[PDB]
């Protein structure tokens, strides 16, 4: 995979550096290492493909080397290191559309597409350039194991959830207490909502929790803790949990009070936050424990006691709301965000090669699902794939 | 019960009870005998049960019960079917009675005996009413200070005590809550239970006949709500009442919904 | 795979070529005889061998 | 979006093509969700 | 307090039994006994309730908690038995002739009906399951049945001649019936003096506790003859006095409480 | 680590191969590999202890070398050995020891008791001789980040859960329907009862399910399954949820049709049985589904059928169970079994010399506790125990 990447940046460097007019100072130690990797390749036949509508081809080098006598590199130069240049990036893109598709639950970091196995060996180690990317960095370093960590624009860590639990129920649906939250990509809108205002309640409060447990563990989090929850703000008609009927929804958003955000680890407690909003940090955390209230206001206008009375009807029910918006991170483990198309990568080859299901990625590789359940084998594949595919797109966008 | 329900927003469930029961619902319409008298009919029940087996009812599931006056069925209106519908005529002397009437059937109460005699008794939160039941009821009541002496009242002669019913049969009394009073009451013709309320009974449904809405089922005047199980209906004859009520009974039905706390056959639950 | 079956209780799997007795797997014949068309054993495995 | 994500074999292929219910129900028991949604929308059109 | 709705329940089997509610319950709760007048008149005492409420004193029930309610006869009794309270307990003299009477009474009590009414003069009814029972009320039941074939004609009686039903109930203030379920019959009821009502027996009533006072025990509250039970709380004695009976409750009215159970519904 | 293994290996083989009689051709790599491991040692001053009732004691070496010259072996030579051989045996025991009861949130797999840490470095590394154990072996393959295995046989996995679900409940507890489950080291005891013998159920038929959901994966897991539980077999008095009264239960045993077992991982079906009894395998599994039911017999004799009579009384409660053992089994992760001593080693070192409770590790090692949350802090740092006791067992038993 070192070599893979090691192709991929001296062609990127190939294409940048090498143009008409450039000084050789700056291109001898490119050219040899293009030289190198053009003699270790030369007497190799590889084939690519076999899976899927994926064509198989075959590949095999044989090129001349570059000249080390110019100073100053002219366009018939040029064009044939471009054309030598062309052949190893469609090889190197097949490589990657090979790799890319194929799984296994043991030894997912050990190489498939056996033309990778085949770059594995001891014969082309000599092509190694340099590591520096993000992805290739932390796998080398996961290898030889160490504190890692991929750095993440509002990653999308929490599968999609739009969900709603009722602490008190009827099956007219007429007094509720209860929750809702939307748990999706980066974001988190939680809305506790009673419909009698908390009359009933003792000390006229009444509680509710959010309790949000990841898969792995983040780290140096930069989150976004603003009230009134906006999706859970306008009138609904939702569903019974047994689908048999509906019920009716008019919210009125009060403040929460009180309000409490502990990001945890292991159970134990690590940050906790106190009736602070706005930008706020995670050294690390598991889980998010929001815990937030509604107070009944003691004074009230004509309007609002005609709105919170102390009957049963009850036609407009008291909420109070939290948005929560992680909107960097740092992680360990490999996800997706808003800012890479790694996966897009990866998603769209599967698709456009109609790749069977396999043993390990879900079918079609769908976040949710594949968040939803983070298995070892399910990281290491998508950490090698992803890895594969910034290589990719180091070429090809 | 105390644990939690869960839920979605995307499912499509279909996963849910069934079970039986009585044969899958009851129907009980309380109508006044004007509506008889007028018909001049004795096969005007068959004729409805023919027509309510247009709209899904079975032969044996609706009932009527005829009363002959409001007063006489706020004497103990024992409802005992799972839909419950009471046709009710307007008369502008009568609205406190077919309020009462109305607080007492669409909302729950859970009343305990009383003895006026060997105790003095009082009111604790804003539901916890005095509810009596008889032929003639007449109440008077004195309150009471911290010193257990009277209030522009004389424990002793009857005559200072206050009247705040007479010549009743159903009487739903709210006084100050928080203060002892001293009570007299014919116990002889009534009885007298202090009742508190709870959550509505989604099982009746009353519709007012005639007149503009009245029904003012808060004792407090600063709500004067309107339910969905609160109906209106404007009448010459009543033929057309009841062929109204039974070209609409799905939307009666899809507005009441079948009890939640226990079954029972009278208008409150006796819990000593 | 040619799975067969009688009401009599004589149940004989076996390949089409060759005809080869095998171990009949149920599971696997009440899933096929369901939509997978089903065919008379006027020739049955026994005269057919 | 069958052929996409639970990429499928060429009989598999031919024979949704012909509407084959042998691999129709093959599927509605695999538990494809790209499929049981579209028999419950022909159930949601079929109610009347 | 999700109410109208029912959840799975989740435990445990390493928690430990707690503290004895007894003598909290004995305090929020409230005791009703029924008694025959043959007691009182036997006994011939005035002072008597407030000796028996003086003795549930040191067993722990207070004073007010504690409620007598006479009834002259076990008809009588049957007559609309209205049993509200948080532990009744109801002792019950034996006659032979009355067996049937007395049995239908702990049918009614011990077990929670499900009643809906009945209209004789328009429908005719049938019932669908073994547990669908139709229970008479009032003064003097004489209750007629006439069944019918699929094409709404008699079995044995005729549509109009009331004469040619069926009799199962003669002059009887509490009757139980159960017919052959599923075909459609034909009452005839005394409708003046009796109120007919269709109910199905749901689950029983943990709350009342029948004492046969004499004879050997005899009621059979399930309707079918193959079970022929006795309850937990269907207790027996053998009497020749009142006073000591009454002072036998007294002294084990803990085993009885402990047999009864408050209310689900 | 590699090196403290092996330490113990080339002792313990040297206590066993070098004995009086034996011959030089056996023996020679050995007593080069000895001589090697005491030329490193030799000048290096250790430290030992300083946790608990340990002792702090100082290992300061310098030992002279094995000679050469025999063919065969005399007592003036064991005797030699031995004397040498005692005190590295002492000196590995006590290293054990005082790693056994370290512990670390951060990097549990980098070496506490810094003796060991010094050992770790890069001029003792001369002394690996071979790295041959299973332990020994998963560690290094995790270093050199490969697919693992620890084979297990009776695994305590599950955690000792005895607990019951009533799914139709009373304040009488007289008609009831629900599940009981023993969840016990490698086994479960599964029973639906209902006291009923769905006889108001439809189709005479009541579904009973057990959802496990382990903590860990397992692979190739040989696996024991039986109807008819015992132990929840007989007359019971069952306390409720609350512990405030008790019920009773008098089963009577029926088999249990439309048995299920699906093992899942990551919620995708792996492994299905149906009506299949005895030995059966799974081979990728994370969670297990047991779903049977309970069928009324439509034909009784009378014996039976005064048994399951139509009124609420009920004295006779019918039942349907399922037993299921995991005899043997393979894991990526490290566990206790019924074969090894890792774990009672490990226990018993800490309750012997009185180690204050842990941050990571809960109080007496209460496996219950330990397995419930396996995360990855504690199951790094119980690989690490467990390596280094075994290591200690190799030497002192
Ligand atoms: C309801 O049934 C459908 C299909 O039988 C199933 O997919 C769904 O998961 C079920 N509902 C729940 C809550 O499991
Ligand atoms: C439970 O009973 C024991 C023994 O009588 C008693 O010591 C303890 O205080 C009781 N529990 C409570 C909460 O009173
Ligand atoms: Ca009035
Ligand atoms: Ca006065
Ligand atoms: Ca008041
Ligand atoms: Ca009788
Ligand atoms: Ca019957
Ligand atoms: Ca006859």
């Amino acid at each position: 995979m070192d070599v893979l990447y090691s192709l991929s940046k001296t062609l990127k460097d190939a294409r940048d550096k090498i143009v008409e007019g450039t000084l050789y100072s700056n291109v001898s130690d490119l050219i040899q290492q293009f030289n190198q990797m053009i003699i270790t390749m030369n007497g190799n036949e590889f084939q690519t493909g076999g899976i899927g509508n994926l064509p198989i081809r075959n590949w095999n080098f044989d090129f001349g080397l570059l000249g080390t006598t110019l100073l100053n590199l002219d366009a018939n130069y040029v064009e044939t290191a471009r054309n030598t240049i062309d052949y190893f990036v469609d090889f190197v893109d097949n490589v990657c559309m090979d790799e890319m598709v194929r799984e296994s639950q043991r030894n997912g970091i050990a190489p498939q597409s056996d033309s990778l196995r085949k770059l594995s060996g001891i014969k082309f180690k000599r092509i190694n350039f340099d590591n520096s990317s993000e992805y290739i960095e932390n796998w080398n370093l996961q290898n030889r194991r160490q504190r890692t960590g991929f750095t993440f624009h509002k990653p999308n860590i929490f599968p999609y959830s739009a969900s709603f639990t009722l602490n008190r129920s009827q099956p007219a649906h007429d007094n509720l207490m209860g929750t809702m939250w939307l748990n999706a990509g980066s974001e988190i809108q939680v809305a506790g909502f009673d419909y009698s205002c908390a009359i009933n309640a003792p000390a006229n409060i009444q509680q509710f929790e959010h309790i949000v447990q990841l898969r792995r563990v983040l780290t140096t989090a930069t989150i976004t803790l603003l009230p009134d929850a906006e999706r859970f703000s306008f009138p609904r008609v939702i569903n019974s949990a047994d689908g048999a009927t509906t019920w009716y929804f008019n919210p009125v958003i009060l403040r929460p009070n009180n309000v409490e955000v502990e990001f945890l680890l292991n159970g134990q407690i690590i940050n906790t936050y106190q009736a602070r909003f706005g930008t706020i940090i995670a050294r690390n955390f598991d889980t998010i424990r929001l815990s937030f209230q509604l107070m009944r206001p003691p004074n009230m206008t004509p309007a609002v006691a005609a709105l919170f009375p102390n009957a049963q009807p009850f036609e407009h029910h008291a909420t109070v709301g939290l948005t929560l918006r992680i909107e960097s991170a740092v992680c360990e483990s490999v996800l997706a965000d808003a800012s890479k198309t790694m996966l897009a990568n990866v998603t769209s080859v599967r698709q456009e090669y109609a790749i069977p299901v396999g043993p390990v990625f879900p079918p079609g590789m769908n976040w949710t699902d594949l968040i939803t359940n983070y298995s070892p084998s399910r990281e290491d594949n998508l950490q090698r794939v992803f890895t594969v595919a910034s290589i990719r797109s180091m070429l090809v966008k | 019960i105390n644990l939690p329900i869960t839920g979605s927003m995307d499912t499509a469930y279909a996963n849910s009870t069934q079970e039986e029961t009585f044969l899958t619902s009851t129907l009980c319409l309380y109508y006044p005998t004007e509506a008889a008298t007028e018909i001049n009919d004795n096969s005007w029940k068959d004729t409805l049960s023919q027509l309510f087996l247009t709209k899904g009812w079975p032969t044996g599931s609706v009932y009527f019960k005829e009363y002959t006056d409001i007063a006489s069925f706020s004497v103990d209106p024992q409802l005992y079917c799972d839909y419950n519908v009471v046709l009710m005529k307007y008369d502008a002397t009568l609205q406190l009675d077919m309020s009462e009437l109305a607080d007492l059937i669409l909302n729950e109460w859970l009343c305990n005996p009383m003895d006026i005699t060997l105790y003095y008794y009082q009111q604790t939160d804003e539901a916890n009413k005095w509810i009596s039941m008889g032929s003639s009821c007449t109440i008077k009541v004195c309150p009471l200070n911290t010193q257990t002496l009277g209030i522009g009242c004389l424990t002793t002669d009857t005559a200072t005590f206050e009247e705040v019913a007479t010549a009743e049969k159903l009487v739903i009394t709210d006084v100050v809550d928080g203060v002892n009073h001293k009570l007299d009451v014919t116990t002889a013709t009534c009885t007298i239970r202090n009742c508190k309320k709870l959550g509505p009974r989604e099982n009746v449904a009353v519709i007012q006949v005639g007149g503009s809405d009245v029904l003012d089922i808060t004792a407090d005047p600063t709500t004067a709500p309107q339910t969905e199980r609160m109906m209106r209906i404007n009448w010459k004859k009543w033929w057309q009442v009841f062929y109204t009520v039974v070209d609409y009974v799905n939307q009666i039905i899809q507005a009441m919904s079948k009890r939640s706390r226990s079954l029972n056959s009278a208008a409150f639950y006796y819990r000593i | 795979e040619v799975f067969e079956a009688g009401t009599d209780g004589r149940f004989f799997a076996y390949r089409v070529e060759t005809f080869d007795e095998i171990p009949f797997d149920v599971q696997k014949f009440a899933d096929l005889v369901t939509d997978s068309p089903v065919i008379s054993a006027i020739i049955d495995f026994k005269t057919l061998k | 979006n069958l052929n996409d994500n639970y990429g499928i074999s060429r009989q598999q292929a031919f024979n949704l093509l012909r509407s084959d219910p042998r691999v129709l129900r093959e599927f509605i028991n695999q538990d494809n969700p790209i499929i049981r949604n579209r028999i419950e929308q022909l159930i949601m059109q079929c109610r009347l």
